[PDB]
DNA sequence: CTGAATATTGTCGGAACCAAGTCTCCATATGGAATTAATAA
């Protein structure tokens, strides 16, 4: 770790006499400049704000802020006051809210190294309340001046004054009043300021024009299957609402062999028979699997030393395989050869939540290096003349894919809900002619190629706006 | 005011010497010249005054001691820090040489049990004035209030014998000394404490009230529980072990013969506490013989009410202290409110308890929709009208009996008071119903014979018992012994013993079955590993009881216990439902079986202890001619079966692999081979490939039909590797067969959420799927509330009267006063003021919520009823406006059974599911 | 200790504090008889089984309790007769004899003296007590036993040698 | 209480017990040289010692678990005794816990401090601690601190009243009143000079600024005006204080003795 | 009659946390893969 030294005078610096490892970490020896709380902002004491009864405001917690600065808030009403909801009505009830005053930075207390600093920029509308786990610090030095200069710089400073205290980290107002931020900082940011508040108003506003494009990479392959199957969006899942199977004995048997009588398998069955009412393209897939193997999931230490092993994390919605290993094993098995992934394998998902299970992907990318995966995958090898794997890996992860797993999978513990063999091989596809396939599969990547095109370029300006920040208050 | 004022008022008036009297119209307090009084005593202070002019009343007339020796509120000034307090004691009797014998401090009935720390301050130092000071001698210090008992107060007081704990400091050291407890005319009270010795003009108590076990349950709580050492669960344990050595003596306790579970001071010293401790412990082992039936008398022994080492002999002492005085059984007369132990210790359960992963009970809410999905409030109602019995429930796996309360409020609360209506006279039902219960004294007495809960944990078994016994029943048939076990070792001490007799059924393995059981609620563990020896004890009584999948076996034994044509609702895993190894487990419930209701509940329900997710299952019992007919079913279809597998076989082996015929395989087989005909290997395939056939392949030759129907026709031909109990044929095929001509419906559901959400902080409300709650009564006694509701607006009215008569006053001060002290009388007028037009806005908020309350029971309730317009409840307006205001205070929480709506799943599996 | 726990468990049964406090004084009486016994002597501590089936509960109690009595009357060290006569390895009531029976079989191969050194860094009944009693326990009375390795660092660092 | 400890073997060590001046005439073993241990943190006492631990230990009213144990360590170490314990993370950073922080820091000698990762206890609790390595100091290094304490002060109790009464006076418009001091009034008449600057520079020796050397008389009276009433609040608990402010005392008793202690951080237990 | 009481309310501090979200590593039968003695032949 560390060999810090230090003398005890030091501990006798702040009013609380702490002498925790972080904060005498902070601490230093100082030759340059200090300046305080004063000549910057000013911490505002909170209060009750006037809430009208008639129309629906807006409220925002921690977790629905972003690392980036960017609010979700939610509506709520005073006229709804639904149990779902209640938690939150009670806590603005008990006086856990509160109203920016336009132009206020508002800091989070509770783990303020997720970067939960907001803005409250001065021309703006919606107004939106706020928890008073957030600190008003209205500034006097231009709010985007110090929110730039606390976002990226001055977090080092920020987070070492945190109370660990046998529980959360957190930020206290009291401390915030005693960092000492320098003046070269503030002195050249305010320099440049006519000129860089400028360029990351552009930055900002084509991130924003990517944003207002941007899509999840889960809808694409909702859509495509729904806009290419003539299904409409709007009943299957107001079919899958209404909770009243009703079955007789005789249907228990049905394709059943194993005699299973759940409800989420009646389920199942009953959304079947709506997912195939006007598609005329169902095999057995039983008859399109030559063979099935699971993995080897030995103990792993994170970021350790030996063979790379994936996980569930690694398996996403398009059919393309993350191959971004964290864990690292050191067993072997005088087998290990069999379960070294390599290109063109197609693995589903057994053992996630009711809702993440089967999720399948193709190993798409070529890597020289050896990789394990999991017993909580299985590979399939399919014929490559009917099926077309990343087509098969599109439907699982399709609604196709998820209205069957969400409803056949087995186990007395949901939350790790697994599939097996037997659900694999009784799975009756759609499968259209090798025609009809090809089409699903490239539109699709086209469009989730698109949107992963516009997803480094939101990384790219929002990088450009710290590395010109950085450079700015380092000139 | 309480009514025991109203009493000691009556019986003031009622003496013929007027020595005390009390008025509660005018608040005063009268006392006879006789007595020397050094303060005008002539307003009603409080309840002190009135405890006070009762108690001289009794010493003067009832107790006869002479009023001229009496002193009332004698000043006692002492030396208190850097002053000289002033405190007065309220009584002194004197005897005739004009020492005080009796040192009585007066406090009201509530204050008697807080303010004992003020004690010290109260009597010792007064009375160590009043020997210093007076050179006097204080026999008796009296910490006294009242006690109604029948048409007649008595005294409940602590008294000290001064002489012999001059300190409070040694009255402290031998544990809150009592040398008496009610007071004796004529200078009298033993040395010893006065036994209880019951069965007589004294008892233990009766009269118990809500505020009296409130206190009772904190102090508990606030001294046994601490937080030293130990663990929260040893201490409970400890209690309810105490409890049962309680109600011990109650049971073997016959007319004089003095209570053995009291302190027993002798002279002046409390007896030690080993003594305590033997004569507890030798209670708490013939507790072990009647009450948990324990046999082995080498078990009696080596066996202890507590282990003397985590629970110290002190908190016993001051266990037995609280608990000596109340009876807990056939004490329950404060049937004003109804039942008032049963809560008592549900708060004890709730407070001091630590339930985790493997000690949690079954939420309330999932055993109340059990219980009311099984329709077992019709079920008791139709048993009682037509042949004069009750539903003869048991629990196996009941570990806090909490589907046996459950399901002891269920019926007597739905075939007495709400559905009592269903339950036709006809002379004999009547005499039944006033035998089973109707007293109101105990209202769970047929309890002790119609529920048979077992459990295996010996201290859950006693904290079972114990519930048991609080809410009005008696647990002789409750078994702390195994519920998987041979029928013979379930033996309670009576006659009357279900749960003993066995009888080998044919159509069951030829084992012992009790068909004597109505209905099985139950929650069986989720996962139980039993050990290598009672493995092996339990592989003579159950079909699969070789699975290595013991938590099965509870099903096996529910069949075991029903009556052919049992109710069985059970919270099963939902492995039992899904997984492939259970497959066995699933056909043996649909052949003995009748399913006829499986819900899906959430993750949730069982949190924060497992987010095991659970199915109830609502299956009844086939009579003995439907088991039969399956039998008959399977057994043919299993023919069918096995001839046309070994058709197809000899088809295989002819084709594909290629035979040159063979030696007459069977006559049916070779008779067209020769012949080419097709059109019967065509059926024999179709029928030996029921399930793997389609539409396509028909017209495909036998020599590729063979090919792609391979795998299936290898497979479908196996047998079951285990549970012959099928005979060979293949489950699948013949249960399909055997469906396809017996066929019922099975209602199916899932819940959202259960209404709670509970968490390691707490409980939290949420919408609830299963059931919903009545809310607004269907009988409301309406001159009650509209009683209580004058009686609020008559008390706000003379507070307001009061205090314009107080205005009135200081406005007549201030017409005739100077501006020096004008200041503060104007100060004074205008608080006055706004807090008057502060009380006129409040009383007319009140009169429009009255006005409120007499529209909406004139709308709705009329006659102390509720009309059949909302019967179902389904108005918004009337439930949400009971949910809110004065009236959430009435209230009503039941679970509502609808008959003409239906959305809950409660309200729809009651009418669409039908038990034969 | 992971099978030792949902066999004395045994789906409810046996609370987790008893579990605790029988192996607690199993182990003792297994000590007492690896302390006893001589050369060339059969140990009391196992379970006579001819091949299958095993024999009476009873007498296994009545020579193993035997062991406790004897293994706190020479190295506990408790002298008054009374308190030794009443105190017993387990509670038949709150611990069955089949568990009992389960347990020495368990522990009838291993040497807990002279195998001390082989397993050398692992608080047995420390380990023990940490994963039979539930958290909710633990959380309320601070049970969290800080590990070998970080006392050892301590108890190193105080140059405690030195 | 150390006289509750019984045993019928060789002198029970655990049994003696005498009043210390230096702890305010409460009992002290002293005959161990080590203490080890993991407090009980954050578990609620039993009301049998509750009630005892208020007239036998100097911080009896703070009933909090993890610190009436750091004092224990105090009563049985020896004047020279090692001490090292697991401590929480709430012991070094939380403000709520400045009493102990200084107990620590008066009667033990600070020499090593190391952070453990919070992995440890991971499967249980996984909270965050710390391990201490004091040991206690000898009798006459304790009587150098309470000198010193006082000597600062008495300092600070001055510098308290002179300030406050220049914040009255030269803001909040208030004539001068002849009973203030013999010298703020004595200098008040005359001009700010070197007095007033030299002591409003001491009582203000923490926040301080060095470009405030040069400025007018009401400009360091507003801007600290917030933490004027913050070093010249003083200590609750004044019993074992002094009815001081403690930072600004510490402070400078501090400077006067320096322990250049070694401090670490493990990332990975092992 | 000045008082700074105590006595509450209502609100900062702080938690051997722990509610949400979602990834796992390991026992254990099985079943098949090896025999076997069978099994006709
Ligand atoms: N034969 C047996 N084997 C294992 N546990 C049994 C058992 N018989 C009864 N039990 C006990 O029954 C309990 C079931 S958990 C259900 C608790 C209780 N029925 C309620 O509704 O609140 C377990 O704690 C277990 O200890
Ligand atoms: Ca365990």
């Amino acid at each position: 770790g560390l060999i810090q030294r230090r003398n005890f005078s030091t501990f006798a610096s702040e009013p609380s006499v702490r002498f925790d490892f972080n904060y005498m970490k902070s601490v230093t020896p100082t030759t340059e400049e200090y300046y305080t709380y004063k000549s910057l902002f000013e911490v505002v004491p909170s209060t009750v704000p006037t809430l009208d009864e008639s129309e629906p405001f807006k409220y925002a917690e921690i977790g629905h802020v972003s690392k980036n600065g960017e609010v979700f808030p939610v509506t709520l009403s005073f006229e709804d006051r639904d149990e779902l909801n209640e938690d939150l009505f009670k806590k603005i009830e008990k006086g856990d809210i509160f109203l920016p005053e336009r132009g206020n930075i508002l800091i989070s207390a509770i783990r303020p190294y997720l970067n939960k600093i907001v803005l409250i920029k001065e021309d703006d509308k919606t107004d939106i309340y706020f928890t008073k786990a957030f600190i008003q610090i209205k500034p006097l030095i231009n709010s985007r001046i110090l929110y730039y200069a606390l976002r990226t710089i001055f977090s080092e400073k920020i987070n070492a004054v945190s109370r660990q205290g046998k529980g959360y980290p957190t930020l206290k107002e009291d401390d915030l009043k005693t960092i000492q931020f320098s003046k070269k900082v503030i002195d050249n940011l305010l320099a440049k300021e006519e000129e860089l508040i400028s360029n990351i108003d552009a930055l900002e506003k084509d991130i924003k024009e990517l944003k207002s494009i941007q899509r999840s990479k889960k809808e694409i392959v909702d859509e495509v299957f729904s806009s290419h199957f003539n299904i409409n969006m709007v009943e299957l899942m107001a079919l899958d609402s209404q909770r009243r199977v009703d079955v007789g004995l005789s249907s228990i048997s049905s394709l059943n062999s194993t005699i299973r009588y759940s409800y989420r398998w009646n389920k199942m069955k009953l959304i079947q028979k709506y997912l195939y009412r006007d598609i005329d393209c169902i095999e057995p897939l039983g008859k399109y699997i030559l063979s099935s193997n699971n993995g080897w999931s030995p103990e792993s230490v994170v970021g350790g030393e030996g063979i790379p092993i994936l996980g569930q994390e690694h398996l996403e919605f398009d059919g393309v395989l993350n191959v971004s290993p964290t864990k690292a094993t050191t067993k072997t098995k005088n087998n290990m050869e069999n379960f070294f992934i390599q290109e063109g394998d197609l693995f589903i998902s057994r053992g996630n939540t009711v809702d993440l299970v089967g999720l399948a992907c193709v190993v798409e990318t070529e890597v020289t290096e050896d990789i394990i995966y999991p017993d909580l995958y299985i590979r399939l090898k399919i014929d490559e003349k009917v099926i077309h794997k990343k087509y098969l890996a599109l439907l699982f992860n399709s609604f196709f894919g998820r209205l069957y797993f969400k409803y056949v999978s087995k186990g007395k513990n949901q939350t790790m809900v697994k599939i097996s063999s037997n659900e694999l091989l009784n799975y009756y596809l759609p499968i259209p002619p090798m025609e009809e396939q090809l089409e699903i599969v490239g539109k699709i990547e086209e469009q989730i190629g698109a949107q992963n095109e516009i997803e480094k370029q939101i990384e790219e300006k929002r990088n450009q706006i710290r590395v010109i920040i950085e450079e700015t208050a380092r000139s | 005011m309480k009514n025991w004022q109203r009493i000691v008022e009556a019986k003031l008036e009622q003496q013929k010497h007027k020595v005390a009297e009390i008025s509660l119209e005018n608040g005063t307090v009268n006392y006879s010249k006789k007595i020397k009084h050094n303060r005008n005593l002539k307003a009603l202070t409080g309840d002190e005054e009135i405890v006070r002019a009762f108690l001289i009343d009794r010493l003067v007339n009832e107790l006869d001691y002479k009023p001229e020796y009496l002193e009332t509120e004698k000043e006692y000034t002492i030396k208190g820090g850097h002053s000289k307090i002033n405190p007065r004691v309220d009584v002194l009797v004197k005897d005739d040489k004009g020492n005080p014998f009796f040192f009585i401090e007066v406090k009201a009935p509530n204050k008697f049990e807080e303010d004992k720390d003020e004690i010290e301050g109260q009597l010792f130092a007064l009375a160590q004035a009043e020997e210093r000071d007076f050179k006097t001698k204080v026999k008796y210090l009296v910490y006294y209030t009242v006690e109604l008992i029948d048409d007649e107060i008595v005294d409940r007081a602590i008294i000290i014998d001064f002489e012999k704990y001059p300190t409070y400091t040694d009255w402290s050291n031998g544990g809150f000394i009592s040398t008496g407890t009610e007071l004796t005319a004529g200078y009298g009270e033993p040395k010893k404490q006065p036994l209880i010795k019951g069965h007589e003009k004294y008892d233990l108590r009766v009269r118990i009230d809500r505020e009296e076990i409130e206190g009772l349950g904190r102090n508990l709580h606030n001294v046994l529980w601490g937080g030293g050492g130990t663990n929260d669960s040893e201490i409970f344990y400890s209690l309810v072990n105490i409890i049962l050595a309680k109600i011990q003596d109650e049971y073997e306790k016959e007319d004089g013969q003095e209570y053995d579970f009291q302190v027993y001071q002798y002279g002046d010293n409390v007896e030690s506490p080993q003594k305590l401790f033997d004569r507890i412990n030798a209670l708490y082992k013939r507790a072990l013989r009647e009450q948990l039936n324990v046999t082995d008398e080498q078990k009696i022994a080596e066996d202890n009410v507590i282990n003397r080492n985590k629970f110290p002999l002190n908190k016993l002492v001051y266990t037995v202290q609280a608990l000596e005085s109340l009876s807990f059984l056939e004490g329950r007369n404060s049937l004003d409110g109804k039942d008032i132990l049963g809560d008592f210790f549900e708060s004890i359960i709730r407070d001091g308890f630590k339930q985790t992963k493997g000690q949690f009970f079954t939420p309330t809410p999932i055993v109340k929709f059990i219980l009311y999905a099984l329709q077992l409030d019709k079920l008791a109602i139709d048993r009682l009208n037509n042949d004069r019995e009750l539903p003869l429930i048991i629990d196996p796996s009941a570990g806090s009996g909490t589907f046996l309360i459950e399901a002891m409020k269920l019926i007597t609360k739905e075939v007495k008071y709400k559905q009592n209506h269903k339950v036709k006279s006809s002379r004999q039902i009547t005499k039944r119903f006033e035998e089973l219960f109707m007293p109101d004294h105990n209202e769970n007495k047929w309890a002790r014979e119609y529920l048979y809960g077992c459990e295996i944990n010996f201290d859950l078994g006693t904290a079972s018992k114990v519930n048991m016994i609080l809410h009005g029943d008696g647990s002789a048939n409750i078994f702390v012994q195994d519920g998987l076990l041979p029928f013979r070792f379930y033996v309670k001490e009576t006659s009357p013993n279900y749960l003993e007799t066995a009888s080998p059924d044919a159509l069951y393995g030829d084992k012992e079955v009790n068909g004597k059981f109505d209905v099985v609620v139950s929650n069986p563990p989720f996962s139980v590993d039993l050990d290598t020896q009672t493995q092996r004890e339990v592989r003579n009584a159950f079909l699969f009881g070789d699975k290595k999948n013991s938590e099965n076996l509870f099903i096996e034994r529910y069949y075991q216990l029903l009556k052919e044509g049992g109710r069985l609702g059970v919270v099963l895993p939902e492995s039992v439902f899904d997984t492939t190894e259970n497959k066995y487990i699933r056909l043996f419930i649909f052949k003995y079986f009748k399913v006829k209701a499986v819900v899906s509940l959430p993750q949730v329900t069982f949190e924060p202890f497992t987010s095991t997710k659970t199915s109830l299952l609502f299956a009844q019992k086939k009579t003995k001619e439907e088991v039969e007919q399956w039998n008959e079913l399977w057994d043919k279809y299993g023919k069918e079966w096995s001839l046309l597998k070994t058709r197809i076989n000899d088809y295989f082996s002819y084709f594909v692999k290629g035979r040159p015929l063979n030696k007459k395989w069977a006559p049916d087989v070779v008779k067209d081979i020769q012949e080419g005909n097709e059109d019967n290997i065509r059926k024999n395939i179709f029928r030996f490939l029921k399930d793997h056939i389609k539409e396509e392949d028909k017209n495909l030759e036998i020599k590729d039909l063979l090919i792609k129907y391979a795998e299936e026709i290898s497979s479908i031909s196996k047998h079951e590797k285990e549970t012959d109990v099928f005979g060979f044929y293949n489950a699948w095929w013949v249960f399909g067969e055997v469906a396809k001509e017996l066929d019922y419906p099975i209602f199916m559901a899932e819940a959202e959420n259960v209404g709670y959400k509970r968490t390691k902080k707490g409980e939290k409300p949420m919408p609830n799927d299963l059931y919903d709650l009545e809310y607004a009564p269907s009988t409301l006694d309406c001159e009650k509330v509209l009683s209580s509701f004058d009686i609020e607006i008559n008390a706000l009215e003379a507070s307001k009267t009061k205090l314009s008569v107080e205005k009135g006053l200081l406005e007549e001060k201030l017409k005739d006063k100077e501006d020096k002290e004008n200041e503060k009388i104007q100060k004074r007028l205008n608080k006055i003021s706004e807090l008057l037009e502060t009380i006129e806005n409040q009383l007319d908020s009140i009169r429009s919520k009255k006005l409120e309350v007499e529209g909406i029971l004139e709308k709705y309730y009329e006659n102390n009823k509720l009309k059949e317009e909302y019967s179902e409840r389904d108005d918004e307006e009337l439930i949400n406006h009971f949910k809110h205001g004065v009236l959430y205070q009435y209230r009503s929480e039941d679970i509502l059974l609808r008959n003409k709506t239906v959305h809950k799943i409660l309200d729809e599996i009651r009418q669409g599911v039908i038990w034969d």
